[PDB]
């Protein structure tokens, strides 16, 4: 299908719950980067990804700090910000996704305001 | 049990069997502490024999004296 | 505003200098091995003083254990609670059966005011460019200043530089001829 | 004199006058307590002038008011005229130009841990015990502490050690404490309108940010945890101020008549006799209850007590929100909702997420509950003692909840399914070590390989009052009489401790064979390496504490000239 | 084997006289009476218990031969939470473990003023504040109860488990915690905010008719099933060769 | 005895002082709390020196009964529930700040505020005399600072 299983991380299956911050993000980038045009085929998936990357600085930071991502563009070379992200916070490439932020994550995939989303998140109700 | 039956039949008018509906869906609904006022009480009564009415499908100066032989 | 405030049974006294000592040095110590006191703040110095101000043949055997017990190997942190806690037993050896005394060996400072360049008003107390010792400020208050008109010595301190080296100092009763009253 | 005005000291001093720190007025008047000045006051009145110079500056009130001027000034105007060139800029230049110029702060979200133990390389392992200890030991009879949890007046174990170990909580400390004491509750949905995903005030179901908690609910949150004043709203009512009581009177004459039912006039007549007469009432069918003179009765009156403040959990939690069915709720005596939350907040802390994983490992009959407690029961108790004697509607299997081995049964019945050992201890103040004792013991006979240990007991009104006749617990009124706030009422090894305070909760641990902690791979926590019971002597003080445990350091030293070989690991490590 | 590793290594000073349990204790390990480093004391705040249990450590680390200037340090938590009667030793045994392994010891911060009796006691320091340390090898929880109920437990550091096992077998053992801690940190973060931590079971690991041959066989493990996918037994591994 | 001493005071430092002299000190504190305990203790930990010993006591100034009772209670004997001392040294550094407050501004606050700051301080020297004297202590003066 065209729309693969979002929570597979080189080809192991699993669940968006058993992942970590860090493949979550490299799935998003994986998926919706498209490396041949090195273009984020989509705005919003671009705004999504950065949306998340913001949300692991919040999660992991312990005291206010300001933002590595201080605007999307820095996305365009994706893979140097993901390391820019995570180094800052390297506890975040050995936990799993918090329980709270996988409500969020997918929640987002919900947003109105961008294309949807190339991937199934989750098996549930709205599956059709 | 005397007293609460003389008012749900004085003031909305229940026979000998009627008052015995009206006390089965208070037993049902009965209050998790003891009813204050006498009007409570009364209030009480009137909310439980509408529970009854619409279960069962059915609509709704001596005591001057009264007070004197009590003295005597 | 003058009704009663005082009663006997809410009184509260604080007597176990005893034990407080064994703790106030158990914390310099791991203080100093963590350091959070590195060899030059003026805390080792005050908290020495105030650990001398309680030496007991007790106090002794258990400063005793604890340096003669630490690994100088393990680190460079290690050598120092060691060096530093050899000097402060001995010291203390030489306190026993001596009065406390009050010492202040805080660096002494003065006021200063900056207006920011965007009009933010700002307070610091910075430390005084001719005054280091409590020694240095009574020598400032009998010079006076030139406002003062009509009438109606150099001790090179080891201080914040290598606070092991004053806390030997500790012990030695200052011998003055020059007294700070002719100047 | 500067202290916690002196922006304008540097400005005074600028004329050479001093103005002084306060250890610098300080050292100055100590100065004063000096033998040589203190003779020289007993000679004649001293006076000394500590005032560094200021006596100089001429008009030093309006002196004085320039410099606060014309800095107060100056401040105003460059912050004035700044404040102007700033909006000329947004006006000349665009305010869409500026606007993605200023940075993103970025604030913290909680993210509570579990906080398990670290593991060292190997290599670091191996410099901490000595090299012959490799394969020495029997894994398999190491009892070591795979999790551990409790249910306490600071929270969990969590919290507690947080506020035990530094005194206030972190983002996690707040976070979680406002969520097991009911201040916020977890959202995800629409929140008029948008859509939202996280904490929410729950009374007022608004949302609220992870770094607002504190600012929120802590003060409060603080205020009803711990060692505090007794709640009766958790507690059935008790008021230790308004103790409730009953004393026999006889009627000295005829009371008035009553309306009863029949049944109930015949349980009169046949308590009273002679002394009450009941009536059939022709037209009702009831009957009328007279007492007569010289019959029995009992009137109610009020008690003032001693003991006001106990160690309560958290005010507002609730066995609801970790989870558990309001039919356990109701059925269940509140000790064994402490111990059923705490048995899986343990499970939890040891990695083990379903019960039955240890059955992968082990079998039915080797998973046992050792865990005990000292009363237990307590509230069962009273329903059955107190609440039957009014005839109140009380369970008919209160006799059930108020066993002590009950909390292991519904621990077993509901998450464990085990067919192992069932050992439970009553043990007073230290049911929770002799239970420890107890869990080593039955893993180390082969009898269980994993167990539950730990002990629980429930803070009710009619322990709380035998306690102070015994005289055991700190009386309140006297604490109060001295000074002392609840939160310092428990001072132990402490001049005026005065009697222990009071609590409530429940705590246990997992213990395991090391061999099979290291197989299934859970957590380490520590090894239990010694765990005993001992009894003191001949006495009639039952309350009394002894030095029966000082046997435990029990070693025959009638001769120690040389070396033990047996002491010597490298000795035994050949021998093996 | 299992016995000799048992003779030579866990209870070699079983039999004697000239070691004590507390000594042996520590002594498998190889750790000395001065390793043990906190005493958590029962701490009563009554005037008949905190005496006597002071008294009582410090004999019993005079004894042992408690190097002169080494004390026990001694937290006192029901200073903080109070006294449980049941649940006491319990929640000293978990700051126990959380001292062990962060090396923190925590302070009596209600001890205005030690108790000047105390001072006889030189085996024992009462802190009044928490002392962050580089390390705490062995903690002593003892409790009193009512019926002369004494009792002791010593709890070692978890990291001197390690010494005694394979390289290879620890490296493997670091692996499967790892993956527990994740798969933990999400089950707790799921039943906080949902409510579900307490999930009660609604069955057994047998079927009724299958609940004997479990019971009898001491082989019978459980195992995932495919349509539930939850932990039972099978009819196929029960009693099997296999 | 010294009155006045504060946290963040040059009361504070005095007495930092003469703990670390080993001065048996009473303190007086008018907001006598767990938070002001907890200070006092913290305070002598660290400055307490051998034969030291800090009383903390609620007090205030302004009470012509707290004055007396005071210094009662530091000479009566300890079997009495005493101190059972005899003062060496008085620092009256009690007070309240009045600001704002001009001639015609003078009133209940000020007749209170120079009452703590000079009439009971009067008050004070005079109780201390009564008792050394109805003791016959006539070689122990105590100064006040
Ligand atoms: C429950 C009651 C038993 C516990 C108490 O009766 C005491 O043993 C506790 C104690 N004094 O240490």
């Amino acid at each position: 299908f065209q729309k693969p299983w979002f929570a597979t991380v080189n080809g192991q299956a699993r669940d968006l719950a058993t992942m970590t911050y860090e493949e979550v993000a490299k799935r998003l980038v994986e998926l919706m980067f498209i490396r041949s045009t090195n273009s984020w085929f989509d705005v919003t998936w671009r705004t999504f990804t950065g949306d998340f990357l913001r949300r692991v600085e919040e999660r992991f930071t312990k005291s206010k700090t300001l933002s590595l991502i201080q605007s999307y563009s820095l996305l365009d070379k994706p893979d140097e910000a993901i390391e820019k992200v995570f180094n800052a916070y390297p506890a975040a490439r050995e936990q799993f996704l918090n329980a709270q932020d996988i409500d969020h994550f997918l929640s987002m995939c919900q947003n109105p305001m961008q294309k949807p989303v190339p991937f199934v998140p989750v098996l549930d109700r709205r599956f059709e | 049990i005397t007293v609460a039956r003389k008012y749900l039949q004085t003031r909305w008018g229940l026979p000998s069997g009627r008052q015995d509906g009206v006390l089965l869906v208070a037993l049902s609904n009965e209050p998790a502490a003891r009813l204050g006022s006498e009007a409570d009480a009364k209030a009480f009564l009137d909310s439980m024999a509408q529970k009854y009415a619409s279960i069962v499908g059915v609509d709704l100066l001596e005591e001057i004296t009264k007070d004197h032989k009590v003295l005597a | 505003g003058v009704a009663t405030s005082f009663s006997r049974k809410k009184a509260r006294t604080f007597d176990s200098s005893w034990n407080w000592a064994k703790q106030s040095l158990l914390s310099l110590y791991f203080e100093i091995i963590h350091g959070v006191l590195k060899n030059v703040d003026r805390e080792v110095v005050s908290e020495a003083i105030n650990i001398m101000n309680r030496s007991n043949d007790a106090l002794i055997k258990f400063m005793e254990y604890h340096i003669s017990n630490t690994d100088e190997t393990k680190g460079e942190n290690y050598q120092l609670v060691k060096t530093l806690g050899e000097q402060l037993i001995e010291n203390c050896k030489q306190v026993l059966d001596v009065d406390p005394v009050y010492k202040d060996v805080a660096k002494p400072t003065g006021p200063k005011t900056a207006i920011d360049k965007n009009g933010n008003i700002t307070y610091s107390e910075e430390p005084r460019e001719k005054v280091r010792k409590l020694s240095q400020y009574v020598q400032e208050m009998a010079l006076g200043g030139p406002i003062t008109k009509e009438s109606q010595m150099d001790v090179e301190d080891a201080l914040d530089k290598d606070s092991t080296k004053e806390v030997a100092s500790l012990p030695n009763k200052s011998t003055i001829s020059k007294t700070v009253s002719s100047t | 004199t500067r202290g916690t005005n002196n922006i304008i000291a540097e400005g005074i001093e600028k004329m050479g006058v001093r103005t002084f720190s306060q250890k610098e007025m300080a050292f100055n008047l100590l100065g004063l307590l000096t033998p040589e000045v203190v003779e020289l006051c007993q000679k004649s009145p001293v006076m000394a002038d500590l005032n560094g110079g200021l006596q100089f500056v001429p008009e030093l009130k309006e002196f004085t008011a320039k410099l606060r001027k014309e800095l107060v000034e100056t401040s105003e105007v460059r912050k004035a005229v700044s404040i102007e060139t700033a909006l000329e800029h947004k006006v000349v230049n665009g305010n869409s130009a500026d606007a993605a110029y200023a940075q993103v702060e970025i604030q913290p979200r909680a993210n509570i841990q579990l906080d398990f133990p670290e593991l060292k390389p190997y290599k670091q392992v191996k410099q901490i015990a000595p090299a012959e200890l490799e394969g020495l030991l029997d894994l398999e009879r190491v009892i070591v502490v795979t999790g551990f949890a409790e249910v306490g007046p600071w929270g969990s174990a969590r919290t507690r050690w947080e506020m035990e170990a530094f005194g206030e909580f972190s983002l996690e400390g707040c976070v979680e404490m406002a969520w097991i004491m009911g201040f916020i509750s977890y959202h995800n949905g629409n929140l008029k309108g948008r859509p939202y995903t996280g904490w929410v005030d729950s009374k007022t179901k608004e949302p609220v940010d992870d770094k607002d908690v504190k600012a929120k609910y802590e003060t409060s949150i603080l205020e009803h945890s711990g060692i505090r004043l007794i709640e009766p709203e958790l507690f059935n009512g008790y008021n230790p101020e308004k103790k409730e009581m009953i004393q026999e009177v006889i009627v000295e004459e005829d009371l008035e008549p009553f309306e009863a039912s029949k049944e109930t006039a015949e349980q009169f007549k046949h308590q009273h006799g002679d002394k009450v007469d009941i009536f059939e009432i022709p037209e009702t069918g009831e009957y009328s209850v007279k007492l007569l003179k010289g019959a029995t009765l009992y009137i109610p009156k009020a008690l003032r007590f001693d003991r006001l403040v106990a160690g309560q959990i958290p005010t507002g939690w609730n066995a609801k929100t970790y989870g558990i069915s309001d039919d356990i709720i109701s059925q269940v005596d509140p000790i064994t909702l402490f111990v059923l939350v705490s048995v899986v907040e343990a499970f939890i802390a040891s990695g083990i997420t379903d019960p039955y994983e240890m059955y992968k490992y082990v079998h039915v009959s080797e998973v046992g509950n050792c865990s005990g407690s000292g009363m237990g029961g307590v509230s069962a108790l009273r329903g059955m003692f107190k609440d039957r004697f009014k005839d109140e509607p009380v369970q008919n299997d209160i006799l059930q909840e108020s066993f002590i081995n009950t909390m292991s049964a519904w621990v077993n019945m509901l998450l464990i399914s085990s067919s192992g050992p069932i050992k439970t201890p009553v043990g007073a103040c230290a049911t929770s070590v002799e239970s420890v004792d107890i869990g080593v013991e039955t893993i180390l006979s082969g009898k269980a390989r994993i167990c539950i240990v730990g002990g629980y007991d429930d803070f009710q009104e009619e322990g709380s009052f035998e306690f102070g006749n015994m005289k055991a617990t700190s009386n309140t009124l006297e604490e109060f009489e001295h000074g002392r706030t609840p939160a310092e009422m428990s001072r132990p090894a402490t001049t005026t401790r005065n009697g222990f305070m009071e609590a409530q909760g429940a705590g246990i641990q997992i213990i395991m064979q090391a061999d099979l902690a290291l197989k299934m791979g859970v957590p380490i926590y520590g090894i239990v390496a010694m765990a005993a019971t001992a009894t003191d002597k001949i006495g009639r003080s039952v309350p009394a504490p002894g030095k029966g445990i000082l046997t435990t350091a029990r070693e025959h030293h009638s001769s120690v000239k040389y070396a033990s070989p047996n002491l010597n690991m490298k000795y035994r490590k050949r021998q093996l | 084997l299992r016995a000799a590793q048992q003779q030579w290594g866990n209870d070699f000073y079983k039999r004697d006289p000239r070691i004590a349990p507390l000594r042996g204790a520590l002594a498998t390990y190889g750790l000395t009476i001065d390793d043990l480093g906190v005493a958590s004391f029962h701490g009563t705040s009554t005037k008949a218990n905190d005496k006597n249990e002071s008294a009582t450590i410090n004999e019993m680390m005079k004894h042992l031969g408690r190097s002169e200037g080494n004390p026990v340090i001694g937290v006192f938590q029901k200073f903080l939470t109070g006294h449980p009667k049941g649940a006491a030793g319990a929640w000293m045994m978990n700051g126990a473990l959380q001292i062990l392994n962060s090396g923190i010891i925590p302070g009596n911060r209600n001890a205005d003023n030690v108790d000047k009796i105390l001072e006889q006691f030189e085996y024992v320091l009462y802190p009044s504040k928490t002392l962050k340390t580089d390390g705490v090898r062995a903690v002593s929880i003892t409790s009193f109860g009512f019926g002369q109920k004494g009792g002791q437990a010593i709890v070692v550091h978890p990291d001197y488990l390690y010494g005694a096992i394979t390289e290879d077998r620890y490296n493997e053992y670091v692996a499967k915690v790892s993956a527990r801690e994740k798969s933990a940190y999400k089950f707790f973060h799921n039943g906080m905010i949902y409510n579900k931590l307490f999930v009660s079971k609604e069955h057994a690991p047998y079927t009724d008719e299958l609940e004997e041959d479990v019971y009898l066989d001491p082989l019978a493990r459980v195992s995932k099933d495919k349509k539930s996918g939850s932990l039972t037994f099978n009819s196929k591994n029960i009693q099997s060769k296999d | 005895l010294i009155t006045g001493a504060g946290k963040g005071s040059i009361g504070a430092e005095v007495l930092q002082g003469l703990l670390q002299g080993g001065a048996k000190v009473v303190v007086t504190t008018s907001r006598f709390s767990k938070q002001v305990t907890d200070y006092y203790q913290s305070i002598y930990a660290k400055y307490g020196a051998k034969g030291s010993t800090l009383i903390v006591v609620p007090f205030n100034q302004g009470s012509k009964q707290d004055v007396e009772a005071l210094i009662e209670f530091i000479y009566d004997t300890e079997k009495n529930g005493g101190l059972g001392w005899d003062l060496d040294a008085i620092i009256p550094f009690a007070a309240i700040p009045e600001q704002g407050i001009e001639l015609e501004h003078i009133d209940s606050k000020s007749e209170f505020a120079h009452r703590i700051m000079l009439t009971n301080i009067l008050r004070m020297m005079g109780c201390v005399k009564k008792q050394k004297s109805a003791r016959g202590i006539e070689t122990r003066p105590a100064q006040v600072i």
